[PDB]
């Protein structure tokens, strides 16, 4: 389970839908020095409360916006996470991946998805053409 | 609102004048109005 | 320095969950909402879905064969009329049935997308299962039929009634 | 004519309906109610 | 999914890793560049598409190239 | 002349409002 | 049951093998024959107002 | 006469039937089945 | 004069040859 109070907010009609208990949830929790009043991501203010505090979303981006233009822009608060929750009940801490910022450079992080060429090298479609790869896919 | 209209115009296209929405088919009279205009007549006594 | 006065607020979360989209309000959480909504065929404890289906059913076919006999194109002859108002609702009940019965073949197919899943919580959508539906479909039409029915026998008897509800049998 | 309930009284169609609604119609549904909610498990 | 690539021309500005909001991008260590980093994009299933970090991106021609293909309930950003 | 259509739908219509307060009244009181 | 309706039958032509089941299909023959057949006498019993009407015959007033 | 739909034309009462049955018999049962189609599970 | 019942009759039975090899030929070309 994850730990942390939610924050004073009296309701509102931005919160969590049928896609939160059919398919999946987010979690965000982080640590305030004090109560003080933010904006919640779907409209509306809400009151993070002095010790830690956990709020429950619908989409990551939710989260993102929350922890980055707010928590860390405003506020200074640099602990947060952001937990995937599905159904039946398995949470994966998915932000940050490996505990550092991806903005920040880290050790031991594999390139993905990288093209060891410039774009405006990749092959027409045509030459491509029933073979099934895209041209940026090609090698 | 609008679909009414519509319905008026197929009304009278097919020539059943009965069936439209008019003072002479079927009748959608603003009593409100007219009774608003009634005592705002009979105010001053007119 | 900061006070949201949650406590004496007039307007509640829904349920005690501030997250969940909803309010506590006179229309969604009052007694006699809850106790109205709660009791409605569709919602109502105990009820086998072909009771619910065919409580729904009677109702709505009932006062579905009035438009069409007031404002129709029948509305001229009385006999019509009824008839008219009667065969709108027969093929309103039967598209009714016929989207209900597509509904129930489309939506439960191993674990059903959205509300009907195996993991939703939707309070509002209690009918988790395709034989309830199926009877429920049944019952919706039976009492759709029925309630069409029973207002064209009505409206058909209009001179009859009328004199029934005036007395005017009791001359002879 | 004196052969029929009428009504020379503005809306004389309410007592047509109203009679059968308060007398023979609804109390049924009042009693299952009341029948109910003196029935009720605690 | 939507597909994000990054091509040899990143100059390991981390401005798209900045600017995605979704989390998409993370710097990683390279050597093709001064900055001794490049963009990656290992959360690709969470990309929804907004095409922030190309806008952000600041090479002649872009080094981060988004091509948005199949549309899942996170890509097309539904709270529903 | 006796009244009127109009004055029994208005008669019917301004009685709701101690029948809603009735209801009120009587729930109030069973608590 | 004897036949096609014993426990080890295979018979994917007779697929109520429960007797409920055979209750519950009665019920729905009856009631859906009786609706039938009345909705076929109604519409006969006013096949001139409906010939009126799949003519427009009804629209002259 | 003029104020009824006839056909002078052989099998007039092709028309009186077929226009019902293509036009709002037939359709809400194809539109069903189209339904089923194209929301059955892989 | 135009055509009798019997030829519209005889038109409606001959339509159903390519109707059904229509039909063929769109669940083969749904293969
Ligand atoms: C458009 C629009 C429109 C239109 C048009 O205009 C119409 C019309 C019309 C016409 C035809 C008629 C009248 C006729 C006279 O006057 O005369 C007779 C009478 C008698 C006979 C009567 C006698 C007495 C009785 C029998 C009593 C009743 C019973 C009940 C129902 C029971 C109850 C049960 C429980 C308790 C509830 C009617 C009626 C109607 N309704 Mg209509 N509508 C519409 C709408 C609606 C809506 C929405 C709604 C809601 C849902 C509705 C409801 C209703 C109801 C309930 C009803 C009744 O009852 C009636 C009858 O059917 O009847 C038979 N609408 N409609
Ligand atoms: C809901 C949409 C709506 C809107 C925006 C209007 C707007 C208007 N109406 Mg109107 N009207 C409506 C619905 C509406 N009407 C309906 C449904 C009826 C049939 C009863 C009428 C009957 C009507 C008449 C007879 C007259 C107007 C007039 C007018 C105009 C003056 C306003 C006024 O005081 O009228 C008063 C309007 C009413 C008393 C109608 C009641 C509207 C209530 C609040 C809505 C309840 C029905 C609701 C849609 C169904 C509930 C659903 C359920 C889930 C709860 C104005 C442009 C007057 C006009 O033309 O002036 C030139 C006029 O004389 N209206
Ligand atoms: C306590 C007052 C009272 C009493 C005893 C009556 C008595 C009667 N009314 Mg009546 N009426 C009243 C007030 C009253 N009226 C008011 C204020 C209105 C205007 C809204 C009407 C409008 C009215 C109509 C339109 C009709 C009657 C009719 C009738 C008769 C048949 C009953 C019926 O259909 O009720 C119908 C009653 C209503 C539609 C509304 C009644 C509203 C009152 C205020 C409710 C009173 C409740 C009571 C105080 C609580 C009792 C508590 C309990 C412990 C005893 C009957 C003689 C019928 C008639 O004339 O038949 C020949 C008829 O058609 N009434
Ligand atoms: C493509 C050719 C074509 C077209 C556009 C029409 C058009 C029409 N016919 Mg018709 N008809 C046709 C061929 C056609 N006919 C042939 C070949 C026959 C003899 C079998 C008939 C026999 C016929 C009768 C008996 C009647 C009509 C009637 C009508 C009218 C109402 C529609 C209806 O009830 O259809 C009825 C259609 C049929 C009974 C059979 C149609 C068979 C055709 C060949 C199917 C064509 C399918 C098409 C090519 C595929 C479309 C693909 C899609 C992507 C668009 C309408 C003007 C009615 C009328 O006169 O109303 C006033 C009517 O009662 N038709
Ligand atoms: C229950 C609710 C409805 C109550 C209706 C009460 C009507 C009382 C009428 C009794 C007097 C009849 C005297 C004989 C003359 C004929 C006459 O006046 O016809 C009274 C006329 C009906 O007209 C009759 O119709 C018949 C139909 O087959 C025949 O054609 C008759 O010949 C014709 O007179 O009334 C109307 O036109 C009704 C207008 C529309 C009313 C809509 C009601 C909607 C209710 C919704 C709310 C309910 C749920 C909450
Ligand atoms: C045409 C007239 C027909 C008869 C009148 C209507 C009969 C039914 C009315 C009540 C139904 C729902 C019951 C309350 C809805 C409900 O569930 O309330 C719940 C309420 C409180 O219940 P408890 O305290 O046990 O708490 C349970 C919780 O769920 C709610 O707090 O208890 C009652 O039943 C109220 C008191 C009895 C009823 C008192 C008298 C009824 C009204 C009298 C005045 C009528 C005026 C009419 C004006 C139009
Ligand atoms: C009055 C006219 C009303 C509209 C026309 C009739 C609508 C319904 C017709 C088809 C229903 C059954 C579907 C095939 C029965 C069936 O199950 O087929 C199965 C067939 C192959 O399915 P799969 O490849 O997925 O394999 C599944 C296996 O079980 C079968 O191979 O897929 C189709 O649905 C066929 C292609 C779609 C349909 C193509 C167009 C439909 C016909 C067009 C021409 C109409 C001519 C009409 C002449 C009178
Ligand atoms: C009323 C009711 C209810 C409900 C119901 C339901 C839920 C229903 C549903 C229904 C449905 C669910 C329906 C559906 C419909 C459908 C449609 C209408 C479709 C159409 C289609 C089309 C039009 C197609 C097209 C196309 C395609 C896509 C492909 C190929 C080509 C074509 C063009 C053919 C309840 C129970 C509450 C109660 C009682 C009453
Ligand atoms: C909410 C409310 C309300 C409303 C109400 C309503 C909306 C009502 C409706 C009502 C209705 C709308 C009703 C109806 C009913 C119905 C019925 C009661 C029916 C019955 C039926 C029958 C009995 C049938 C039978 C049959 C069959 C089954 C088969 C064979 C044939 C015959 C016909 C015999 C008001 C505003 C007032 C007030 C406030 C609250
Ligand atoms: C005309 C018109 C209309 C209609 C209306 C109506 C439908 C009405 C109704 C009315 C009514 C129908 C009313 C009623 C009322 C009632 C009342 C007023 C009652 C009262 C009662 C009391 C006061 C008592 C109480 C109590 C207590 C306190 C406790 C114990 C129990 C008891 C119950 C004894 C509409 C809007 C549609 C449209 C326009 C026109
Ligand atoms: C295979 C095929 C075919 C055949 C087909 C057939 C054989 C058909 C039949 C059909 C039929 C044979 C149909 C029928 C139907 C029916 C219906 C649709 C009914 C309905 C009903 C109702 C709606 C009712 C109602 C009711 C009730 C329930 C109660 C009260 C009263 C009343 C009346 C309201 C052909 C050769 C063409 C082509 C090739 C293929
Ligand atoms: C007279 C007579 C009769 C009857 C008959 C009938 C009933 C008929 C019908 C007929 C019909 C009713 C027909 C129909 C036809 C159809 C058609 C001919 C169609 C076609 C189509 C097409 C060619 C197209 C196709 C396609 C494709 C290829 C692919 C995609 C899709 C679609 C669909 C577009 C009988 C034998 C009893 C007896 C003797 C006499
Ligand atoms: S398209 Fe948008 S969500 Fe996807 S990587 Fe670029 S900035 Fe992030
Ligand atoms: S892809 Fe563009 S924005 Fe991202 S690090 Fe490389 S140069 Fe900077
Ligand atoms: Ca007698
Ligand atoms: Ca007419």
């Amino acid at each position: 389970t994850l730990e942390g109070q939610t924050p004073i907010f009296g309701g509102g009609t931005g919160g969590l839908l049928t896609k939160a208990e059919r398919e999946e949830k987010y979690v965000i929790t982080w640590t305030s020095p004090k109560e003080q009043v933010f904006e919640m991501p779907t409209g509306g203010s809400a009151i993070m409360r002095q010790g830690k505090n956990k709020l429950e979303i619908a989409r990551k981006e939710y989260g993102i916006a929350l922890g980055g233009q707010q928590l860390r822009a405003k506020f200074k608060i640099n602990d947060y996470k952001i937990y995937r929750v599905y159904p039946n009940g398995e949470t994966q801490m998915i932000h940050p991946a490996d505990g550092v910022f991806p903005e920040k450079v880290n050790q031991g992080r594999p390139k993905v998805r990288y093209v060891d060429r410039n774009i405006g090298s990749n092959p027409s479609p045509a030459k491509l053409k029933f073979s099934g790869v895209q041209p940026y896919d090609a090698p | 609102s609008f679909a009414m209209y519509c319905h008026n115009d197929t009304m009278r296209a097919f020539g059943r004048p009965q069936d439209m929405f008019s003072d002479t088919g079927i009748q959608l009279q603003p009593i409100f109005a007219q009774w608003i205009q009634h005592i705002h007549t009979a105010a001053v006594g007119a | 320095k900061l006070n949201y006065r949650l406590d004496t607020d007039p307007v509640q979360p829904y349920k005690g969950d501030p997250f969940n989209s909803n309010f506590s309000t006179a229309i969604t959480d009052s007694p006699l909402a809850r106790a109205f909504i709660n009791n409605l065929p569709a919602y109502r404890k105990g009820l086998t879905p072909f009771m619910r289906g065919l409580e729904i059913g009677m109702a709505h076919g009932y006062f579905l064969v009035g438009p069409e006999v007031v404002v129709g194109p029948l509305r001229e002859t009385a006999h019509g009329a009824n008839l008219s108002g009667l065969i709108t609702a027969i093929y309103i009940a039967v598209s009714a049935c016929l989207g209900i019965s597509i509904f129930a073949i489309t939506t439960f197919q191993g674990d059903p997308r959205g509300a009907y899943g195996s993991t939703s919580k939707d309070s509002l959508r209690p009918l988790r299962n395709r034989d309830e539906w199926y009877q429920l479909n049944g019952g919706i039409f039976l009492g759709a039929m029925g309630g069409a029915v029973f207002a064209y026998l009505l409206l058909e008897n209009f001179d009859a009634l009328d004199s029934i509800l005036r007395g005017g049998v009791n001359v002879n | 004519d004196m052969t029929q309930l009428t009504g020379s009284y503005a809306a004389s169609w309410l007592p047509w309906i109203m009679i059968p609604l308060i007398f023979y119609i609804l109390p049924f549904p009042v009693f299952a109610l009341i029948f109910i909610w003196i029935e009720k498990e605690a | 999914s939507h597909t994000v690539k990054i091509y040899d021309t990143c100059i390991g500005c981390t401005q798209c890793v900045r600017a995605c909001p979704t989390d998409v991008l993370e710097m990683v260590p390279w050597d093709g560049c001064k900055a001794a980093q490049i963009a990656s994009s290992p959360r690709t299933e969470d990309c929804v598409g907004c095409k922030r970090c190309e806008t952000a991106c600041p090479t002649d021609f872009l080094s981060i190239r988004v091509y948005l293909g199949a549309e899942t309930t996170r890509s097309m950003g539904l709270a529903y | 002349m006796n009244i009127s259509d109009t004055q029994v739908f208005v008669a019917l219509v301004v009685a709701l409002l101690p029948g809603l307060l009735a209801f009120r009244l009587a729930t109030e009181l069973y608590k």
